[PDB]
């Protein structure tokens, strides 16, 4: 019940009820099984930088997103299970480097290159 | 703007130690 | 992280991304038909 049904462009998924020690890479570890995340963001505080217990992940393919919403939902991680829903929010401009720094690590695999830079 | 570091947060990218036991 | 199975046995033809260590996990939620 955290869906943003305003679109069907909801490649972003709400990952709620996460534990504190769960980081972006962790989320990627479980979610990459269901596809390739092109964007992922862990909702973490701007001061201390600690997880709020929420995340947003976006697969390349929204159908992969759907499979995660269902089949990865209810996976127990450290006493609590994670929740997936179709959320859509506009990425923050203030914290943009967090977003782009994340996709860089993902894009590494996504971009097929014989030559990366000229 | 800040020229020390971009944002102070930045992503971590690691598994949790929960995960290794939970899966 | 590595692609273990090269067989698109997945209904969605999705193959595990390069950050999947190789731990197959699923809950088995029947919500999605």
């Amino acid at each position: 019940g955290a869906m943003g049904n305003e679109y069907k462009d909801n490649a972003y998924i709400y990952i709620g009820n996460l534990n504190r020690e769960l980081t972006e890479g962790d989320i990627l570890t479980v979610f990459s099984e269901y596809g390739v995340p092109v964007d992922v963001i862990l909702s973490r505080d701007e001061n201390t930088g600690e997880s709020q217990g929420f995340a947003y992940l976006k697969y390349e393919d929204q159908r992969s997103t759907i499979l995660a919403v269902d089949n990865l939902n209810g996976f127990k991680i450290g006493g609590r299970a994670l929740k997936i829903d179709h959320t859509f929010y506009r990425p923050k401009r203030s914290l943009q480097k967090y977003y782009e720094a994340v996709k860089e690590e993902l894009d590494r695999d996504i971009v097929s290159k014989n030559n990366a830079e000229k | 703007g800040s020229k020390s570091q971009y944002i102070d947060i930045m992503p971590d990218f690691s598994p949790s130690g929960l995960l290794e036991l939970e899966s | 992280g590595s692609y273990d199975k090269p067989a698109p046995e997945n209904r969605f033809a999705i193959m595990p991304g390069s950050r999947w260590d190789g731990v197959h996990r699923s809950n088995g939620f029947e919500e999605k038909w």
